[PDB]
């Protein structure tokens, strides 16, 4: 019954309600998608300093709802926070996705081939040369090839 | 003592025979199975070890004690070794400790042995290549140990045998990933596995932070690798959650998915036993008596025991609740019958007429539902009583009396004649037209509207499923 | 080599993919 | 790399699901080229 | 340490703004210890116990201030600790009826589902002790009457406590049910009659029902007309549907074929 | 099989509906049948 503790107007128990949420997410991935609905209001508010950490729950509960595409709408306007963490499974699975969707964008850029772009945010767009970095740092020589035929850019 | 003195001998040899060579066929088949073909899967050895775990989980599991053939748990578990070449000499040293039992007795080594024993494959260094032929040379004396249920500092060692199979475990995660087929030799296996986590939790303590743990998993295997796991990981979850309240009813239709395709076989029916419970909380019987009827009818062909009659127990629940029920004695069985003969007089009054005759089973036999946990039907069926002995006298007679019906149902009151004919009326019980003066009841049979609307609808059931008939059998009948 | 094979292994898709169609409309003529 | 050899397992997993869906796929091929064998004999 | 916070739970509040107090109060032990989920050193939890009591009358408070979505909330903070994953906690002596207030408001809600589910925590238990919860399930036994009147024996005498707020709600929510389910069908039912169980002398209830009904209204007497009603045949109406449920069928025999 | 869930736990019978209806009710019956005469 944590969802209702949403209904109060401080913001600084939204902050220890989102602690809660993602600690306990594994179990209560169910339990989150009901409450959607009242994380809208977190995320759709301005002046919520945590929406940048709202849409990372948001994403979250979406992965267990089997959402892809609508956990990537949460991805872009999540932040900072949200690409600042390379640990663990989720950050390969919303990459993936999030360059499936630019590279099928990217083919539909070189198309047009110039004039009236569709356009392209500059996270989505960030992500992708900044974990390419991974590659240069690493030195792995295969993969640093594939990014660039998959972007077609 | 010399008549068993010389009755000792014969038996060890026996399993030493069949169980040295079953799962050196089978897992050494399984061997080359998993290097090629792995195709899907099959791996049909995957199957022959259902067979197999079930074979020595009658006779004659793995131990005991018994004073002799104990040393194949420290037996199977040490020398890979180390790749396949030099496994050769290997499998002659597990022919070698024959003679070694044959001419001296036999060494025990269990308990507190067991610790080093489960560490050597990890101090062999290593199997290498395969983690379910590991998982299940490990697993193998553990699962029918748990039989032992001696609940004392041996259980502490099955945790440490799901601390060793987690280890197995994080090899299975990070090793492979591509054409896994390892993952779905080793589903069979996190399955029973994940049962036997429950079963031990259970003289225990039930798992709050195992199922942070098993939701982890069970996440985690979609997208990226579920074959056949993710099936039982809901039903692992669905298991403790129908026993553990609550908010577990609609985490279903966030899960699924279904989730397809449907396995395995009869274990995707019991699913629908479980959640055929959970529905019935809903009070929705037409999804309720469905899910009911196929889990029965998709479970072929026990023995064994007990479980397959009890969900046959709270089949008959919704339909009795649904006011339309058959006589339960065609399924009666010897062994089903001698545990429902109080559930038996239970249903036997609930289709009479007769409230008081309901009352009093619920006095006597109550405590025998305390067990069941069936009372959440007990107060919702009162409602279907009534409702019957309304329909029986709606049908039977064509003008009743409001103040002389009372005295058969033991209704009591003139008012609340007046009330079960109103809700009759509003639920479409009953067509009677009634007029209040006295008042009195009278009622009217009207048809011809009848084989209109009931066949077809009933057609387009049959049919439907006349053709689903032949779909499956053209899909069985082309693989020739 | 990675991305390679992930470049090789769509051909065979879309060469059965056109095959139902072959297969399909072969048996339909092939009824006449 | 974690771009990369963890992120090319979902790369080549479209690569297995790809082979696994094409099994299928495969399968109601070649039991649907047993009815053209058949009709053509 | 901390406190002063049951100085003003046997005093309870004269309005409002205490009880805002109380909750201003409490939003310090929300910023410390949260609301979970801190095991311990089960002594952490000895001011949650504290904080159970004035959680019970926070919604003793939610309904004597009548407010929906504080009521819910409040009840959602009690239920979850009784359903805290340590079951060793004192004994409340609410915890009884609580469970019911909010189950007299769900049945007032009408949520079928939920009603069931929300006493799967102790069945046996529920039946053989509990009468607080044993009013409402009685509730439910007289709901598939219907009552109507056997509810009216029983609406006298409720302990209860804190329920007046939701038998006033259940009232009306059974009186337009005495309109609904009336009719359709009875033939005519007399004047005094019907007066009998609207109850009062000679409401304007039953005037505002000659609005909302309509229905009819006859000298000392009532009447269904005109009639029955409706008069449904249906005619050449279910041949569009019968036609229409051939077409799908056939496609159904072309679709084998 | 024995896997999974199972080890954790004309004819006769419809007529034998009737005669449950039969068990309960009415007895068989004779004596009934014949004490009913001279009552009335």
């Amino acid at each position: 019954g944590i969802i209702s503790l949403l209904d109060e107007d401080e913001p600084q128990l939204k902050e220890f309600a989102l602690h809660k949420l993602n600690a306990v997410v594994n179990d209560f991935w169910a339990e989150i998608s009901e409450s959607v609905d009242k994380i809208e209001v977190l995320y759709e508010d301005e002046g919520f300093r945590s929406r940048q950490f709202a849409a990372l729950v948001a994403s979250k509960v979406f992965y267990h709802l089997g959402a892809f595409e609508e956990s990537l709408n949460y991805a872009l306007g999540a932040g900072d926070l949200f690409n600042v963490n390379d640990n663990s499974e989720y950050v390969e699975t919303i990459i993936a996705k999030c360059i499936d969707h630019y590279t099928k964008q990217c083919v539909e850029n070189a198309d047009l081939p110039e004039g009236e772009k569709k356009p392209i945010d500059q996270r989505l767009e960030g992500i992708v040369n900044k974990m390419f970095q991974r590659c240069l740092d690493d030195h792995k020589y295969k993969q640093a090839i594939g990014i660039a035929l998959e972007t077609r850019r | 003592p010399p008549g068993g003195g010389e009755q000792e001998p014969p038996p060890p040899p026996a399993p030493q025979d069949v169980e040295m060579k079953e799962e050196a066929a089978t897992g050494g088949g399984s061997t080359g199975e998993a290097d090629g073909k792995t195709a899907a899967a099959a791996a049909e050895h995957s199957q022959r070890e259902l067979d197999t775990v079930t074979l020595e989980d009658i006779k004659e599991h793995v131990k005991q004690l018994e004073k002799a053939v104990s040393g194949k748990e420290p037996r199977f578990v040490l020398r890979a070794l180390r790749m396949l070449p030099s496994t050769s000499r290997r499998l002659n040293h597990y022919v070698l400790y024959k003679a070694v039992q044959g001419f001296f007795t036999s060494n025990n080594a269990t308990r507190d042995f067991l610790l080093p024993f489960l560490e050597e494959p990890m101090d062999t260094e290593a199997d290498l290549q395969f983690r379910p032929r590991t998982g299940k040379a490990a697993s193998t004396p553990l699962l029918p140990e748990v039989e032992a249920y001696l609940q004392l500092l041996v259980v502490i060692f099955m945790m440490n045998s799901k601390r060793y199979k987690e280890a197995q475990k994080i090899s299975d995660d990070l090793m492979q990933k591509i054409s896994t087929q390892n993952r779905r030799a080793l589903d069979l296996v996190a399955a029973k596995c994940y049962y036997y986590h429950a079963r031990v939790y259970e003289f225990l303590d039930k798992l709050d932070v195992v199922r942070s743990f098993l939701h982890a998993r069970l996440r985690t295997a979609t997208l990226r690798h579920d074959a056949d796991g993710q099936a039982t990981l809901l039903n692992l979850l669905l298991r403790n959650y129908l026993h553990y309240s609550l908010y577990d009813q609609a985490e279903k239709l966030v899960s699924k998915s279904v989730f397809p395709e449907q396995a395995n076989n009869n274990e995707w029916a019991r699913y629908l036993y479980y959640t055929g419970r959970i529905k019935a909380i809903q009070l929705e019987y037409s999804e309720a008596r469905r899910t009911m009827t196929n889990a029965l009818r998709k479970a072929p062909q026990h023995t064994a025991v007990g479980f397959k009659q009890t969900v046959h127990k709270l089949l008959i629940v919704v339909e009795l609740l649904l006011g339309e029920i058959p006589d339960r004695l065609q399924f009666r069985q010897p062994s089903l019958k001698r545990s429902l003969m109080p559930y038996f007089l239970l249903t036997q009054a609930v289709r009479t007429g007769n409230l008081a005759k309901f009352n009093q089973v619920l006095d006597q036999f109550g405590e025998k539902f305390q067990a069941d946990g069936t009372y959440t039907l007990i107060i919702r069926l009162r409602h279907n009583v009534i409702k019957t002995g309304v329909r029986m006298i709606s049908l039977s007679y064509s003008r009743i009396s409001l103040a002389d019906i009372a005295q058969k149902l033991q209704l009591d009151s003139p008012e609340d004649a007046e009330f079960i004919v109103a809700k009759a009326i509003r639920d479409g019980v009953i067509e009677a037209s009634i007029n209040h003066e006295k008042g009195y009841v009278q009622s009217k049979e009207m048809i011809d509207i009848y084989s209109t609307r009931e066949p077809q609808l009933a057609f387009h059931q049959r049919i439907s499923f006349c053709l689903d008939i032949h779909n499956m059998s053209v899909k069985a009948m082309r693989f020739p | 080599d990675l991305y390679s094979r992930y470049k090789k292994l769509q051909q065979e898709l879309e060469f059965l993919e056109v095959q139902e169609e072959y297969i399909k409309d072969e048996q339909k003529n092939l009824k006449k | 790399l974690e771009e990369g050899k963890a992120g090319s397992g979902l790369r080549q997993y479209y690569l297995s699901k790809i082979e696994e869906l094409q099994l299928i796929v495969n399968d109601k091929s070649q039991n649907l080229r047993r009815l053209q064998a058949q009709r053509n004999e | 340490m901390y406190e002063q916070l049951k100085g003003e739970w046997n005093r309870k509040s004269p309005n409002l703004s205490k009880c805002g107090e109380e909750l201003g109060r409490l939003k310090l032990v929300l910023l410390e210890l949260n609301f979970l989920p801190t095991t311990g050193t089960k002594l952490t939890k000895q001011q949650l116990i504290l904080a159970r009591d004035i959680l019970e009358i926070g919604a003793q408070w939610s309904i004597l201030r009548k407010d929906i979505p504080s009521f819910e909330r409040y009840m959602a903070q009690l239920k979850c600790y009784y359903f805290d994953y340590k079951e060793q906690l004192p004994e409340s002596a609410y915890m009884h009826q609580l469970l019911g207030l909010n189950l007299l408001f769900l049945l007032s809600q009408n949520r079928v589902a939920e009603f069931h589910t929300e006493l799967e925590r102790l069945p046996a238990k529920d039946i053989q002790t509990n009468v607080y919860i044993k009013h409402p399930v009685s509730l439910e036994q007289y709901l598939m009457e219907g009552s109507y009147n056997k509810v009216f024996l029983a609406k006298g005498n409720i302990p209860a406590e804190s329920y007046t707020f939701f038998i006033d709600i259940l009232l009306d929510t059974i009186r337009d049910e005495i309109a609904g389910c009336i009719e359709k069908a009875y033939e005519k039912i007399l004047f005094t009659e019907a007066t009998r169980i609207l109850f009062f002398n000679t409401p304007k209830k039953m005037t505002d029902y000659a609005k909302k009904r309509g229905w009819v209204l006859g000298p000392n007497n009532y009447y269904s007309f005109a009639s029955q009603q409706q008069k449904p045949e249906d005619t050449t109406i279910p041949s569009t549907e019968l036609a229409k449920q051939v077409i799908e069928y056939a496609r159904q025999l072309e679709m084998i074929v | 099989m024995s896997e999974k869930k199972q080890p954790v736990d004309e004819d006769n019978w419809d007529d034998d509906n009737v005669e449950d209806d039969f068990s309960n009710q009415l007895r068989a019956e004779l004596e009934k049948h014949g004490y009913k005469m001279e009552t009335s």
